[PDB]
């Protein structure tokens, strides 16, 4: 595979080293050359630029691209996400088409953030692809049935134990699992940090599985690192919050990560919990309060 | 499936348990039978801030929506069913606040003073603890902090009430003598003894006075302290006797009521904050505890319940 590298370094989770070898990969088929500018595509929104996968991304385009733009504008407008997801849910039942292997993958995400797994998965178990299978697994991580993502991590390793996309999603089902399993989470993640650099996601990853266990001080490093790439990486931060609680350091440090996020993403999930934690809060005071 | 979350809930009575999963309606009413905690309001601050330690989060892929872990004490037995959430608050990290609870007493902070005690007082039924000794410990150290809240809050007021009338300084007096009962550490203990004296001592109830300076002294205050206290002692010795009779009676047992600052001696009827230990005349009963400030004077309560030992089958 000439596009190993690009396609390895995105799952990775190193966006732009993924979108400068795209750039210096040489089409040579026209094939090839859709799926180097879906992935180029692909990294741009794991960078949130959506706005440049909007505008280069232009009707004559591939229909790969085309579904990518699909999930570009699904992310960038909120607006039109319940038109996109209608048309989506037209095309996918007034269609049969499922070769287009981007178009499932970008289909299920869609579904995915609509918080239609059933869609999602229903898409992608048409699809044939690796990342088809890797997908599936994490949203069934998300569904909490780990047998069931047992299952699909097997398929998929039988297939290819050796690829960063298995072994990656073997980390997840181990994360999931709990135990000894966390252990073997940790040096997957470690193994990738080491061989093709360390990135936000990977960093997160291994601090995942050391908080995971009781080792919240060995966790400190690669937060620390993570955090001086990148202020306002949500998952950092998040991880910080809770680190920082355990550490015992001063209950303030863990509300200015927690308004640092604020700044970086007001919209965040995170965010949205927490305030939706808060007026239930209220509410319940209201309920136990007594009456005057 | 069922969520991590949920696994916890079902798993633990605990109550910051609940609170790390997320689930503020059942921590609530788990807080509201074993202890009384009716008004929630106060501790808004302390269930977001320990909600928001509860989960990590790390990404299985990109530009999908991140994946949250849910660590569990324990971690290696806990299988998909038995797991419960991680610790995170501790006895000793209430402890260690304690002592800067002492620092601002002594300073004369009280205010302050009651804010810090307050808060460690409503932390107490957060956490998890290990053994049977160290329930007893967190329960020591409720008290420990009901008796400088009430403590302090008395000496408050006491100091903001008129000095003019004889029975206004009959009153204030009263007071500083009841503080001169709540147990406090030695440090402070002779800091309010020493308090009582002067204020005895102007009011010529030097027989009283004489009992205020002798128990100061066996404190063992510091040596200059000590001689003022002996020159006062000596000076009510010329003429033991108390110009007047005062609602105190310090051979009888009290129970300093907390809004009222009133003696309660021994058998009389009081009623209890079922998490402070606080008391209160029966008249309050039902109403929201001065000291605790969330919780009902009235409300018979399940108990604390800190530990898993507790439950028994």
């Amino acid at each position: 595979d000439e596009l190993f590298d690009v396609k390895n370094a995105f799952y990775i989770g190193s966006y732009q080293q993924c979108i400068n070898e795209a750039q210096r990969v040489k089409l040579s088929s026209p094939e090839r050359e859709v799926e180097r500018d879906v992935f180029l595509y692909r990294a741009y929104l794991a960078q949130r630029k959506y706005g440049v996968v909007l505008d280069e991304i232009k009707p004559s385009s591939a229909p790969e691209l085309q579904a990518v733009r699909m999930f570009a504008e699904y992310l960038a407008s909120e607006n039109q996400r319940d038109s996109i997801v209608l048309e989506l849910d037209r095309e996918m039942s007034r269609s049969v088409d499922v070769t287009n292997t981007t178009f499932l993958l970008m289909a299920a995400s869609i579904y995915f953030h609509d918080q239609n797994p059933d869609a999602a998965l229903r898409t992608l178990h048409q699809g044939d692809g690796l990342e088809c299978m890797a997908m599936t697994i994490q949203i069934l991580l998300k569904l909490d049935r780990l047998d069931l993502a047992r299952k699909e991590l097997k398929k998929m390793q039988d297939q290819d134990e050796d690829a960063t996309l298995t072994q990656l999603a073997t980390a997840w089902v181990n994360l999931a699992v709990g135990g000894e399993k966390l252990q073997e989470a940790y040096y997957i993640f470690q193994e990738l940090a080491d061989k093709c650099s360390p990135t936000l996601l990977l960093l997160n990853g291994q601090a995942a599985c050391h908080s995971a266990q009781g080792r919240w001080e060995t966790a400190e490093g690669v937060l620390q690192e993570a955090l001086d790439k990148d202020s306002g990486h949500p998952e950092t931060l998040i991880n910080l919050i809770v680190l920082s609680q355990h550490l015992g350091k001063p209950p303030e440090v863990t509300n200015r990560y927690l308004s640092q996020l604020k700044d970086a993403h007001r919209a965040h999930p995170f965010i949205k919990e927490y305030q939706a934690k808060e007026n239930d809060f209220d509410r319940l005071a209201m309920q136990y309060a007594p009456s005057a | 499936g069922t969520s991590p979350t949920q696994i916890w809930c079902n798993n633990s009575q605990l109550p910051v348990d609940h609170i790390l999963a997320g689930s503020f309606e059942t921590a609530m009413r788990l807080l509201h039978d074993q202890v009384g905690v009716i008004q929630f309001g106060p501790y808004k601050q302390l269930f977001l801030q320990t909600y928001a330690r509860g989960r990590t989060t790390y990404q299985a892929l990109p530009c999908l929506p991140s994946m949250y872990s849910y660590p569990n004490r324990n971690w290696k037995d806990a299988g998909l069913k038995n797991g419960v959430p991680a610790v995170g608050l501790k006895l000793n990290d209430l402890i260690q606040r304690l002592q800067l609870c002492y620092q601002l007493t002594t300073v004369g902070k009280f205010e302050e003073a009651v804010e810090k005690f307050r808060s460690i007082l409503l932390s107490v039924p957060l956490l998890v603890v290990d053994n049977k000794q160290e329930i007893a410990e967190a329960q020591q150290l409720i008290t420990i902090c009901r008796e400088y809240i009430v403590g302090l809050c008395m000496e408050i007021e006491r100091k903001k009430l008129p000095k003019e009338t004889l029975d206004q300084q009959k009153r204030i007096c009263e007071m500083a003598a009841y503080f001169t009962h709540s147990n406090l550490q030695p440090v402070h203990m002779i800091l309010v003894l020493r308090t009582a004296l002067n204020l005895f001592f102007k009011l010529k109830n030097f027989k009283t006075a004489a009992t205020f300076a002798r128990r100061l002294l066996e404190l063992g205050p510091k040596p200059e302290v000590a001689q003022q206290t002996r020159k006062i002692l000596s000076a009510c010795e010329k003429n033991p006797t108390d110009a007047c009779q005062l609602n105190y009676d310090m051979h009888n047992p009290f129970d300093i009521c907390a809004a009222s600052y009133r003696p309660i001696y021994r058998g009389k009827p009081v009623e209890k904050c079922p998490l402070s230990g606080a008391c209160y005349s029966p008249e309050f009963k039902g109403q929201i505890c001065r000291v605790t400030t969330v919780t009902e004077i009235g409300k018979d309560v399940i108990g604390l319940r800190i530990s898993p030992l507790q439950f028994r089958l």
